[PDB]
């Protein structure tokens, strides 16, 4: 079966360089073209270029001329995409593509390599409890995780106990650092009747802080 | 370069419906178009190549058609797995260009949000910051507008929003707004408010608190 | 011996279409035998020669045949900032046909191909193409493994390595019992010659109309070489398959290279990975040793034997003079893992310029004595020069050195009676295998029914 | 005493001579009953046989034409003589044998035809430049060997058809050197340029107006040109009485018969002439390359001496072809044809350095044996070909004919001719098996069994039907 297995997610600094990989599984990389496509949530999908691994001849979009360099080693059955002089705008997910039958198509895709360019150092989060203000039948608490780097963070309530009725929001980049928040909803007879704790683990700096929510 | 105009940006439909995505190019591409699918938080899967031809392993409920500069992807009887992103791509000319994308979303009945405001914690204020959090949970449709007001006056500097994907259980969306000020600037004022403008109410759903007062 | 030369059956095509250039038997899903006939100069739509294929039902009277229709329209695809072009004029569709199961493989070796990119081009060259058809269902497919999209400048820079522009794939064709089509491309790699193999089922499943350039992942092409002995050797002029290594799971290929090593000529036996097992070298230069190859067990030991035709061999005669008459070589496979030695028998033609050995057809067991037999053609032999087909019977020690029956041409002068042969199939269902002979010069095919031995 | 002529006990004059070439027959009436009539001629006269009734044929050989060998092939109107004698009469009795002689001379100052057939593919562009003065340079050197020199010129490339010929872009048809930075001629198979003429300055000026073309594959269609240059006598202009030289120059392999199938060409070469008024080979794109067998037949038919003047990189290839085409010579051509002049002179010396006899229309019952006298009066038995000769040398052969029995046809004639020579020796054979007295037989004689038989030569034979 055709399978494209790329390298793991990269974490690099601006001005440096990175070299991604795309290993062929179940076939010979020399058989078809190999493209590279860049994906961002706003700008969407952009085609970087292609290479014929049989001979090494490459094509490129003039936008990426200078930063992207595509190569291939038929020995290890692997194709590469090198990025140079990295920038904040180079933070994206990168895919390698090959066609099925049509010489020029874009059918089989790798799982994708997540690149993050940032000057931030490994910082531990700041966990803050979010209790309501000084009544109804439903009550909602919260938990704020601010100023941590890099991603990701695991977040649970009462150590995976209270699971239903929870909303953990995607992290957002706030000045080279990440901010995440989570809410939970139960009944008035549960809180402050029962102790509710916010468990935040940041395996990068290896910290597992827990903040119990307290009313005002 | 060839511009791929893919419409609509999103659509709210249900299981079993027959929907049709369209893609319009800036010039004729003579069926040199492909269709892609990206399930939430996953990679891409090929659907159509050369306008109409199915990729191996794709169910027959998909179908591609069109000619010249106008093409169409059609899904007969939607399945629960079909809710994802869809992109068109042209390879009639280098460089290859993609469409903006189309997201299929579950349709349901409208639902007003459950607003909740939270003043800065004791720990954060003692460190030099002040963040007011505003949660807007479980609503439909996704179109919503948040507005922050300090002493009744609108504030736009220092806001930080975040949305979740459509929930797997109830098929509703949620939003988190976070206003971040310094400790000194947080105490210059007294009233903090976040207004929520949804189509489920002509009047904005308001929630607020007052500093010092509780 | 027991072919009936009195009551023949004649099928005929259009005038000047070279009907009968190639032929084969074809069995449908119900076992009903028909005859597929190629006619590589059949007029197309634009009143221009393109070739054509005919599927003839078996009738004792013979006659006209319906056409096996293929797309004869020139194709164009503007994709990838390039323009792909196929040119079917004078492609010679039907210059070789072969049947396997309920599938017919007809080939146009001289179909041309070109790619345009702005002011550059790949050059309009004959890559060839084969067309596949399932007559009962109506399915169609194509296979053109030598089509490329590399521009002319690149070939010059890389010094014409791996240049598949002049393959003429489909020049010769054969299908293994497992269903793997093997095409001969004598012009591949700048007239070194190459072989292309791919499963028939994968050709059908990976083909879509209008793509023009597509991948068949399960295909396998032979390798380029820097050895001058292969230069202008036309490796792949003729092809055949058989069992030559004792392992019944692998299928071995037999390749003719009639101008190998400066027109010496050679035949090679390879495995399915194009690794060379043996090489039979020619005896005389310009004899075209390897013009035709045939595989069949003639001495009844279960081990396939090899026959090679050299229709331009010049026999030595009195007063130091040479007479071009043609010659056939028989190689008996030894017991177990051993090399094929010197020829076991030399059959030499008689008529000057007769081209004895131009075609060799395994007949199966014609007289039903326990040994397989063969037919050899001299398309311009016989006392009148109209053409002859000679039948040689198998025996415990190989073949008989003298023919058992001689078939004289029933057509006028210049019919090339015998240029294409095919046997070892019982078409009238009487229990005896039969022989079809092509006469493209007369645009006709003759059917010889085998009868009980007198 | 009794010999094989008596002890065999013959019945007629005809059966008598058939016993042995030494027997004779006596047709006299007055002959003793016990005395045999078929003895040695000495014994018959010893027994008072009338000398006029003695039938004893003697095998002989007398000349009928015996012109002298010419000293100069120059001048004359094909009245040159290089074989002597030109016609003899032969008379043989059954199972006998007789001998005769023949002289052959490699005549001095014999006319010569040289047709220059040149590869004009792109690699020969430099070669064209170095032979601009060849016609006058060659006229100077051959003037030492002959006074009747005629030279001509032809050119070949390959079959102008795909894939031998570039067919794209449209410009490449008018100028195959399009993607380069020069201009060359459109492709052409073979074109006749200059008919054999003695005005050698026409060669220089036709050569100076020639230019090369360019094709795709290394092998070139030279054999197509060799065929046409041979079978088109009237256009090339070969003379009847002259040594015909065909100089073939190339630096690459050549196409052979059945190679044309890669261009869709399957029709075999018919060996006929196909060069029209436009001086181009019109069947180049419709007819296959010739085979070595067909070339040999036509070269032998027109007495053409093919010369392979090829470069080092293909000498071995053409030496091996030369082995398959008897009478062919090979020379090593330089990469620019600068040495083609000396190559041609040495070939002409090697061509006329051999005399090889050939027999045509020999009756089945006649067998020959040959003894050769090459060098200085050195007999070489069982040989019929001299080698190592110079212009002006003379050789001779001793021939013996042996007849087996007596054939039905009493008069046949065959030819002895050296390979490539115009003259020949015609041997008129007469089989003397009958007796002169048979022409005066008595059918239904009174002397023979009351008319049931026939009286001839003095004995009674059974009549027809008995
Ligand atoms: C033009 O024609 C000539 C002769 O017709 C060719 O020259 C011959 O080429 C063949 C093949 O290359 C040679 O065959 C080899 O002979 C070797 C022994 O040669 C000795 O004996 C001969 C006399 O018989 C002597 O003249 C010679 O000098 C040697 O003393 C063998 O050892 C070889 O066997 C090995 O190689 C072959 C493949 O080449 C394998 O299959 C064998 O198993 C084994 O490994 C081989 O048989 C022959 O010797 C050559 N003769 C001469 C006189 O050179 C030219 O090649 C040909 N040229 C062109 C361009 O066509
Ligand atoms: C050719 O030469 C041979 C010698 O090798 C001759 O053979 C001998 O001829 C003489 C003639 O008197 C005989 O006595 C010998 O018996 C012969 N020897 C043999 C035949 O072995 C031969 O006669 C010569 N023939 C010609 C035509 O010149
Ligand atoms: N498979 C391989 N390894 C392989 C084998 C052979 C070749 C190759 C390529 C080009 C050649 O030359 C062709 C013309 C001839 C000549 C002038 C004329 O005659 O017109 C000229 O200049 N070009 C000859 C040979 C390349 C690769
Ligand atoms: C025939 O041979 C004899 C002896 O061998 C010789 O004397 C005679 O001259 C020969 N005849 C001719 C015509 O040479
Ligand atoms: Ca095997
Ligand atoms: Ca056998
Ligand atoms: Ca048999
Ligand atoms: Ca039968
Ligand atoms: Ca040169
Ligand atoms: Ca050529
Ligand atoms: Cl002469
Ligand atoms: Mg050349």
């Amino acid at each position: 079966e055709v399978q494209l297995q790329q390298s793991g997610a990269e974490l690099v600094k601006p001005g440096a360089s990175v070299k991604l990989s795309c290993t062929a599984s179940g076939f010979n990389i020399k058989d078809t073209y190999v493209h590279w496509v860049k994906q961002r949530p706003e700008q969407g999908l952009e085609w970087i270029g292609r290479i014929d691994p049989a001979n090494g001849y490459t094509k490129y979009d003039p936008k990426f001329q200078g930063k992207a360099t595509i190569t291939a080693d038929t020995s290890s059955n692997t194709a590469y995409l090198q990025l140079s002089s990295l920038t904040s705008e180079d933070t994206a997910v990168y895919y390698c593509v090959r066609p099925l039958y049509d010489y020029y198509a874009m059918d089989y895709w790798g799982q994708g390599t997540s690149v993050t360019v940032s000057s931030a150092k490994t910082t531990a989060p700041s966990v803050y409890p979010l209790a309501p203000v000084c009544t109804g039948s439903s009550v909602t608490l919260g938990c704020l995780v601010k100023g941590y780097f890099p991603e990701p963070v695991t977040l649970t309530w009462n150590s995976g106990s209270l699971s239903s009725g929870v909303h953990t929001f995607p992290a957002v980049l706030q000045s080279d650092l990440y901010t995440l928040s989570s809410s939970v909803t139960v009944t008035s007879s549960t809180w402050p009747s029962q102790s509710i704790t916010c468990n935040v683990a940041h395996p990068a700096s290896s910290t597992k802080v827990d903040k119990k929510i307290e009313p005002r | 370069d060839i511009l791929m105009t893919q419409s609509p940006s999103s659509m709210s439909v249900s299981l079993g419906d027959t929907v049709s995505i369209t893609c319009h190019a800036s010039q004729g591409i003579s069926s040199n178009i492909g269709w892609l699918q990206q399930k939430p938080g996953k990679s891409f899967m090929g659907l159509i190549y050369y306008g109409t031809n199915l990729v191996d392993g794709v169910p027959s409920r998909f179908s591609g058609s069109g000619s010249g500069a106008d093409y169409s992807l059609t899904i007969s009887s939607l399945d629960s797995e079909d809710f994802a992103d869809y992109y068109c791509v042209q390879y009639a000319q280098l460089p290859y260009t993609f469409g903006g994308g189309t997201k299929l979303e579950i349709k349901r009945a409208d639902a007003a949000p459950t607003v909740s405001i939270f003043p800065p914690s004791s720990e954060q204020l003692t460190s030099g910051g002040a963040s007011v959090v505003c949660f807007l949970n479980n609503f439909y449709p996704k179109d919503i507008n948040v507005k922050w007001k300090i002493d009744g006056s609108e504030r736009q500097n220092g806001v930080l929003n975040s949305w979740t994907d459509q929930d797997s259980k109830d098929s509703t969306y949620s939003m988190s707004s976070t206003l971040t000020l310094t400790k000194d600037e947080y105490e210059r004022h007294n009233s903090y408010t976040c207004e929520a403008t949804h189509k489920t109410s002509t009047s904005p759903i308001v929630k607020s608190f007052n500093r010092n007062e509780c | 011996l027991n072919l009936d030369p009195v009551q023949l059956t004649f099928y005929a095509g259009p005038n000047g279409s070279q009907f009968g250039f190639s032929l084969d038997f074809h069995k449908d899903s119900h076992g009903r035998v028909a005859i597929v006939v190629g006619a590589p100069r059949t007029l197309g739509p634009s009143q221009e020669e393109t070739g054509g294929v005919f599927l003839c039902p078996w009738r004792a009277e013979g006659g006209q045949c319906p056409s096996l229709l293929f797309d004869l329209r020139d194709e164009t695809r503007n994709v990838g900032s390039q323009t792909l072009q196929t040119f079917k004029a004078r492609q010679g569709l039907g210059a070789s046909v072969v049947s396997w199961s309920d599938v017919i493989v007809a080939c146009a070796p001289w179909q041309h191909w070109n790619v345009l990119e702005k002011t550059e081009e790949a050059e309009k060259t004959p890559v060839g193409s084969c067309f596949l058809a399932q007559p009962e269902s109506g399915r169609r497919a194509e296979y053109s493994p030598c089509r490329g999209n590399t521009l002319s400048r690149i070939y010059v820079e890389n010094d014409f390595s791996w240049d598949k522009r002049y393959c003429e794939a489909g020049f010769s064709s054969v299908v293994t019992q497992a269903g793997e089509l093997v095409l001969g491309a004598p012009g591949g790699y700048y007239f070194l010659g190459l072989l292309a193999q791919a499963p028939v089922a994968d050709i059908f499943s990976s083909y879509r109309p209008g793509i023009l350039l597509w991948h068949v992942s399960s295909q396998s092409l032979s390798f380029d070489s820097s050895n001058p002995e292969y230069f202008d050797g036309y490796w792949g002029y003729s092809v055949a398959v058989g069992e030559f290594d004792g392992d019944l799971n692998t299928t071995e290929y037999v390749v003719g290279a009639p101008t190998w090593s400066w027109t010496l000529g050679a035949v090679e036996i390879l495995d399915s990975y194009y690794q060379r097992l043996h090489r039979l070298r020619g005896e005389q230069m310009a004899s075209y040793f390897g013009h035709s190859v045939a595989v069949t067990d003639v001495n009844g030991d279960g081990r396939h034997d090899l026959l090679v035709g050299a229709p331009l061999y010049m026999e030595s005669r009195a007063d130091r003079k040479l007479a071009e008459v043609g010659r056939v070589y028989l190689f008996l496979q030894p017991r177990g893992p051993h090399a094929l030695g010197a020829p076991s028998l030399l059959l030499t033609g008689t008529q000057l310029y007769g081209r004895f050995g131009s075609a060799i057809a395994p007949l199966g067991d014609l007289d039903r004595d326990g040994y397989n037999d063969i037919a050899v053609a001299a398309p311009y032999g016989g006392p009148s020069g109209r053409g002859q087909v000679l039948v040689f019977l198998g025996q415990s020690e190989g073949l008989r050195s003298r023919p058992s029956q001689v078939l004289d041409s029933p057509f006028p002068t210049g019919s090339a009676f015998g240029f294409s042969l095919r046997g070892a199939v019982d078409i009238d269902d009487n229990g005896y295998p039969d022989l079809i002979v092509g006469a493209y010069g007369a645009n006709q095919v003759a059917v010889y029914r085998a009868q009980p031995v007198v | 005493g009794p010999n094989i002529c008596t002890t065999r006990g013959v019945s007629s004059c005809q059966q008598c001579l058939a016993v042995s070439p030494m027997c004779a027959w006596c047709s006299d009436e007055a002959l003793p009953l016990g005395s045999p009539r078929c003895d040695l001629k000495e014994n018959l006269l010893k027994d008072n046989c009338a000398p006029e009734s003695i039938e004893f044929p003697v095998s002989e050989a007398r000349v009928l034409e015996d012109r002298p060998l010419s000293d100069k092939g120059s001048g004359d109107s094909s009245q040159v003589t290089q074989v002597s004698p030109q016609r003899i009469a032969l008379r043989l009795r059954p199972d006998d044998s007789k001998n005769f002689s023949i002289q052959v001379r490699q005549v001095e100052d014999y006319p010569v035809d040289i047709y220059y057939l040149m590869d004009l593919s792109y690699s020969m562009k430099d070669d064209l430049w170095s032979i601009q003065n060849l016609g006058t340079k060659l006229a100077t050197q051959m003037r030492k060997l002959t006074s009747n020199l005629r030279i001509g010129f032809g050119a070949f490339v390959d079959k102008p058809v795909s894939p031998y010929m570039y067919i794209s872009p449209p410009e490449a048809l008018e100028n195959p050197c399009y993607d380069m930075k020069t201009t060359c001629l459109p492709m052409f198979g073979y074109k006749h340029v200059l008919t054999l003429t003695d005005q050698v300055t026409r060669f220089n000026e036709e050569v100076k107006k020639q230019s090369v073309s360019r094709n795709r594959d290394a092998p070139e269609g030279g054999f197509d040109a060799i065929m046409q240059a041979t079978v088109c006598d009237e256009k090339i202009g070969w003379r009847n009485d002259a040594s015909h030289l065909l100089v073939f120059t190339t630096d690459a392999k050549t196409h052979i018969a059945l190679d044309g199938r890669l261009a869709g060409i399957v029709q075999p070469n018919d060996g006929q002439c196909h060069v029209g008024s436009d001086n181009h080979y019109s069947a180049s794109t419709t007819m296959d390359y010739p085979s070595l067998g067909l070339m040999t037949e036509k070269l032998s038919q027109k007495n053409i001496n093919l010369i392979f003047a090829v470069t080092e990189n293909v000498v071995n290839l053409y030496q091996n072809y030369s082995e398959l085409i008897p009478g062919t010579t090979v020379g090593v051509l330089s990469m620019d044809s600068s040495n083609v002049l000396q190559l041609i002179v040495d070939a002409y010396g090697k061509i006329r350095s051999k005399v090889e006899l050939e027999v045509r229309d020999l009756p089945e019952e006649l067998s020959l044996s040959f003894n050769a006298t090459c060098l200085n009066n050195e007999v070489i038995p069982g040989l019929k070909s001299c080698m190592g000769l110079k212009i002006g040398d003379t050789v001779s052969f001793s021939i013996e004919a042996k007849v087996r029995g007596c054939p039905q046809e009493k008069e046949k004639s065959f030819t002895i001719k050296p390979v490539g020579f115009k003259d020949s020796l015609i041997v008129q054979v007469t089989f003397d098996c009958d007796c002169a007295c048979q022409a005066q037989a008595e059918p239904n004689s009174h002397r023979c069994n009351n008319g049931n038989g026939t009286f001839e030569c003095g004995v009674c034979r059974c009549g027809p039907g008995w």
